């Protein structure tokens, strides 16, 4: 059988997804919990040119704020007591495919920045030093909070907003 | 504060993307051009860059008017 | 001689214990203080397949909330001023046997989570880093408070409830 | 909101466990099937998974009805 | 010359002291201010087997409630801004001898507990960590308040009562 | 609620201590045994443990009756 | 020219001052406002052996009750948000000389105590910790209220009374 | 309640201080000794300690009587 | 054109203002509502040496009695929940110029004092701590109530009266 | 209660200020000196300090009499 | 069909409403209970330029006098035991539209003032602190009592009267 | 007490508002000017400010007389 | 076409730039964000004698305070784990040309000093050791904060102020 | 505290720079010389060194007065 989309506003949103097909600009999805955000990311990617490519979805809340900037990107050896190898990255694992960051508002100012730098340059370095890796990952942010607000609270970098705010989809409860 | 820039810039962009995503989009309609000039553009040049890449992709025919734009602006 | 069970509701509860015998799903016991909760855990385990195996009962109230997440699981060296060796665990001591957590409601949100993760995965890590130990311990929670309530108070993780709520026994005063 | 799922799922589960704990339990009775459909299932699929592992263990004969279920649901 | 005991009830209490001689179970003394409590402790100890051993009397009121749990027992280095050495203890100074805690009711719930643990185990640790010292001190509590009452007020641990309530002497005004 | 325990327990204790403090105390008298059974024993087994270590020390002869006990119970 | 004393009771009080000369025991001066208390302190000290030594007079009312126990004695660093250096003391400034505490009744129970301790031991510590300073200051209390009364009101420590009540001068209106 | 102590103690003190402040004070007169015994001494030993350091300093001759004492007691 | 003064008593008061010119001692103006008090302050200052300097007039009634001692002077950070910066002051804004406190009687005893201290010393501190600012402000108090009276009511500090009562002008209805 | 102070003090002050505000004021007249001595001076030395700074400023010629003073005292 | 206006005095009042159309100055409506006041407000607003904009009518009597100054404006967090978020406002909800305060006389002196301040400045702060919000709301007061009277009773601020008394409509019974 | 102000002020106001609400109102008629001068103006300048914003809005032609004013004053 | 300067104060500032032409003394530019500071630096340099020479503008905020003293100047090999070659410098890259340090206040005390040393001597060493390089770079500092203030806060070296304060331009918002 | 230095020093500097930047600047005018002497010179000799290199460059004619200086001092 199939999936489920039939209400006007969604009859719509599906198409918006379909059009966005041939694209790679990041996408910002927003709706209350349960509305289908992460279901749209997944669909956007099933529809993007890189459907067959991996889907690296990671809940930004499912990781202590102090280790996100260690697992998203990666880690350069001996910089934090105990390192079995410079740590790879979800960015690197998502290289060539999609990287669905769920619950964006929960990004530390430090990573909010560090992401921005990788959304524009596409290059990143694991900790102190310089970039030595090439990643081609389409950003897909989804959050249930109101981004704009957070911007006047200073909890959310504005320039990072507009950067992910290329394509913006809003799922109605 | 450069409404004399919105329509030219926008037109720049609409060209970039129309060519970037191989879309038969030639340009904005009057009705649309108005809107673009009224929007406050907080993001300024940046926001317009996005608003239009987005409008180029969402585009269905050869032109863009209140239709796709209102979706955003 | 013997032990004591003769009232209908208990004439019952004993059997429920007997049936549960061949199982390992966690069990949630609840009754006012003194009703026999910890007496049932002990009996459940005397009856489980692992009776001969250890019984690691630990009162969650008999340890300052800040050191529970250091003794239940274990501790990775030099993470807290002074560490004679990465600290073992009641989980590790209870490996292969039962782990009767008394007075569950008294679990910090941080450990309530950390337990859940070990009830599903069965793997755990001592502090920051990753899991490197294998523990097979049957969870047996007993509390005298009303769990559900605590869930609307936000003091008790719901998903951790249903996870321990596989088998639920309620001892009447 | 998928009462058309409760009875099939439940039946899935009753199978899993009946095989997991080597119990000669074949399935639910009408009387039981009703209850399962009326329960609100706040936990949803999860809660039903538990409610039935539990009912499979508590099971005495070949079937399950109001008996074991009411104990919970 | 001598000391003073001649009234029946005291003609008595002296003997009770004399009998208790060969013992070490804690003792709970109670009487209005001035009745001779601290005079009895002192006599109990002059009579115990450890008379020649030290007498570490300490008024529980003569120390701010927040520093009692730092001086009775002891203190493990760097746990409170400024520590010249892990702090010894009146318990340790009273090791081998008597420890007359005057005005018991004035014990914080935290220490009331911490004492209990040392009345049973006899081992204690200075702050967070574990016991590494051996103390043999006979507890001698004296208070002018009515313990029992305090128990229904929750200001006084019951189990700590019965523990010190091994031998109980009551000095009549 | 185990008056059938007081007299045996008590007797346990009286033995422990009589041996612990080298006291020629053999046991309780009837008069005493009664009291011990009537006391409510809020502390229960614990309180009796103390009440008797205390009574063993206070003991003067070979037995214990209303005498030493009343001092407490 | 000179100063003014000619009435019998004062013709007297002057002498009492003169005799007290060779002393250092604290002195308690009491009379209605304006009677000449602070004029006597000053004279007592002009006559004591330490006349050439400093005179540290401080109105106990001229300082908010919450900062007296911070300026009389002194202050150990970082114990109250913002400390440029452990604070010296009027006690330390008055070391070797007189310390005329005016309007004693206005002493907080906490300092009334803290003073007593320094009238007997002569050693003091700035906040929590221990004494590390040596002060030789002659106490000179003057108050216009009736001390005794205050003692039955519990607003004034009795033992601190008798301690300052070594030498007591009463100026008649 | 130890009037048998006032006169000996007092005499202790009068000695301490007479030596502490180099005062040729030998002791109290009858008239004085009486007073000291009648005073209630709320402060007790302490108050007498003070009352006499004070009386030793106030002392003019070799003895102390109603004179200096009344000033206080 | 000009302003308005022609009645004898005012033909006068103008001059008194003119003479006072070369001065800086505070001035106390008193008259019924509307009589021209605040018109005289303004004129006194137009005539003082510091006419070109600012005029910081502030109605003492136009601010809740609990926030006057926070805005007149200033405020030292984190002393009251929420502080964006240690608060400046009308005293500091009036530094170098005039500070016309209207309706003086409406000063809390706490500030009545705090002002006095700044009328004599000229130095002030924002909350607890010490003075770290230099203000040269000429005080100009105006009130419509009868000061003296208020002094027997205890609602108005006397010494603060005489301090502002250097130059006193009374505007007749 | 020191009328022997008013005229000397006053004269002190009149000097301070006469020099502080560069006023050619030499001193008080008899008529004035009287008043100053009769005033009760509740403020005492303080009030006189003010009364005269004020009188020095209000001063027009070389002297001060009932004139400026009455304004206050 | 339509609404109802046909008597001369009302045939009138309708027009007055119509003229007032192009305005925003507050309006003061007064008539006995039931006369149609709240029907006129509603009509004034249906006719003002902001008809399509919201109509925030709130009975000043339908809220305990102690919580009006908490709901009209808004509330700054933790200032009153229990605050889930700094409270929004009917002023804020009425921003851009009309705010019909019914039964004005029932305004506490404290709010009567607080309103005035917002009728002139248009800025307001939720409790202690400062304004941080921008509200454009047209005031529409209606009361059945005689305002003027209340002014001589001191129950109603006069300056607040004239401020709302820009346009005044009186509905005859 | 400044009747010489009412007519000028009023005229100020009538100008402000006539321009604020785009009303072709030039000024007051004699009949009107009289009234304005007789009214007691308790509110004073303030009340006149309102009375006229109100009269400017209520205005129908180019002038204002007893008509609109009486409505208030 | 051209650039934009037409207001008096700027009609001015342009000239000041023009005059400064034939110079090399550092220049201190200050104005609120966006005022045109970095636009003036750029113009100063387009006008200096070294216009054709490079322009090395570097935001002092666009680099973690711990790596600025590693990239501005340069780095001597093996002094920090991992060094591919002794690191060159923006100073060295700016040799012969301008070095526009934006947001000066954001300079660590350590570099504030290290810059001073290079503004006077013109010689610098990469880490520990001695100078072995010759750099001729004209300093151009621009900050939006008030330097002077920072000097009383101790966050900004004074002598470094006057050194850059040779020529000072202030852009009005 | 060496106002006798400001004018000589300044004059030193004005010479250094006038020669360093090839500017036909001979010296300060009275009006200017005054200012230089009144300025507090917190930086002292250093600040004057800068203030004048700066004034030499800003210089337009042969002299310097309130003009260029006020820009700074
Ligand atoms: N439009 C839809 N059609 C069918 N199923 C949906 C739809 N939207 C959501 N779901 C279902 O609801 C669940 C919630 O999904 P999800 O989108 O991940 O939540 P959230 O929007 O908070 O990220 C999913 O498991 C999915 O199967
Ligand atoms: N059903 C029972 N039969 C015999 N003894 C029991 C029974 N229930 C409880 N007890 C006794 O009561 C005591 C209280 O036991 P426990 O179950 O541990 O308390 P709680 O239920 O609060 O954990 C035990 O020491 C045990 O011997
Ligand atoms: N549609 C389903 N059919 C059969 N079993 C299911 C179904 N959905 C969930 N389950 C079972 O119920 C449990 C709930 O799983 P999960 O997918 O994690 O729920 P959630 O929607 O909260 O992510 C699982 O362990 C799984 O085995
Ligand atoms: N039975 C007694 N015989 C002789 N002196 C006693 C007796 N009881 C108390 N005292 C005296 O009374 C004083 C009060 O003593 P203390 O027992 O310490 O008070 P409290 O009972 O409140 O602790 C002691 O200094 C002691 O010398
Ligand atoms: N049934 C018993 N028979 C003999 N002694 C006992 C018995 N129960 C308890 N005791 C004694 O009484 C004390 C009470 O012990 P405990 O078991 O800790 O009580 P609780 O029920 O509160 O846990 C113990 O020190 C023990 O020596
Ligand atoms: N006996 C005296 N002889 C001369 N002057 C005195 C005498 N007593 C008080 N004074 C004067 O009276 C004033 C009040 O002094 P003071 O003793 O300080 O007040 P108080 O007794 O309330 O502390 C002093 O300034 C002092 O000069
Ligand atoms: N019995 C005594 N004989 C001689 N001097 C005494 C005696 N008792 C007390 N003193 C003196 O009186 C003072 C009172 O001392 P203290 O023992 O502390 O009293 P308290 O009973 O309140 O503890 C002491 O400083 C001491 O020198
Ligand atoms: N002497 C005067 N000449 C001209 N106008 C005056 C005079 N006195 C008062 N006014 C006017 O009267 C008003 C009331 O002024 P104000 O002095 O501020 O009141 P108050 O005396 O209560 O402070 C002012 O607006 C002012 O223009
Ligand atoms: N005896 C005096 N001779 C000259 N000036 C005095 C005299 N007494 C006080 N003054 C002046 O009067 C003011 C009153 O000062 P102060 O000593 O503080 O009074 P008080 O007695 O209330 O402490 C002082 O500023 C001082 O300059
Ligand atoms: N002029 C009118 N024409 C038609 N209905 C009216 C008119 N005036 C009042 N009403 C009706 O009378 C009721 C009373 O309305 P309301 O104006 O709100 O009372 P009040 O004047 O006391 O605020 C309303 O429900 C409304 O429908
Ligand atoms: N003299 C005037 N000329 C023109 N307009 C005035 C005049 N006085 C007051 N107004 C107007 O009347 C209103 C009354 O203002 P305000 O000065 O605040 O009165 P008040 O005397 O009560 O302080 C102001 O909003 C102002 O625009
Ligand atoms: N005077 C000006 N004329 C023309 N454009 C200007 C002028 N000032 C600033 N700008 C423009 O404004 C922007 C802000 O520039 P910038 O000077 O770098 O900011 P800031 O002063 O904070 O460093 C630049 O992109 C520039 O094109």
């Amino acid at each position: 059988e199939e999936y489920v989309f039939e209400s006007p506003k969604m009859k719509e949103i599906l198409e918006k997804i379909k059009k966005i097909s041939c694209a790679e600009c990041p996408v910002l999805i927003t709706g209350e919990s349960g509305v289908g955000k992460e279901v749209v990311a997944r669909l956007i990617h099933k529809l993007s040119d890189r459907s067959k490519e991996p889907f690296v979805a990671l809940n930004v809340a499912s990781i202590p704020r102090d280790i996100f900037e260690a697992e998203l990107f990666g880690y350069e050896k001996g910089a934090f007591t105990g390192a079995v190898s410079s740590k790879e990255g979800f960015f690197e694992l998502a290289d060539g495919g999609t990287l669905f960051l769920d619950e964006i508002g929960e990004l530390s100012l430090e990573a909010q920045a560090k992401l921005l730098r990788v959304i524009e340059s596409g290059k990143f370095y694991r900790l102190g030093g310089r970039k030595e890796i090439e990643v081609n990952v389409r950003i897909l942010a989804a959050t249930n909070r109101n981004i704009k607000e957070l911007v006047k609270e200073g909890k959310f970098r504005e320039d990072l907003y507009y950067r992910l705010g290329v394509i913006e989809i809003e799922i109605p409860p | 504060e450069r409404k004399e820039d919105i329509i030219p810039l926008a037109n720049h962009f609409l060209k970039k993307f129309s060519r970037k995503y191989a879309k038969e989009v030639e340009g904005f309609t009057k009705s649309a051009q108005e809107l673009l000039l009224s929007y406050p553009w907080y993001g300024n040049v940046r926001e317009l860059k996005n608003v239009i890449e987005r409008a180029v992709l969402f585009s269905e025919g050869k032109f863009i008017d209140r239709g796709e734009l209102s979706c955003l602006v």
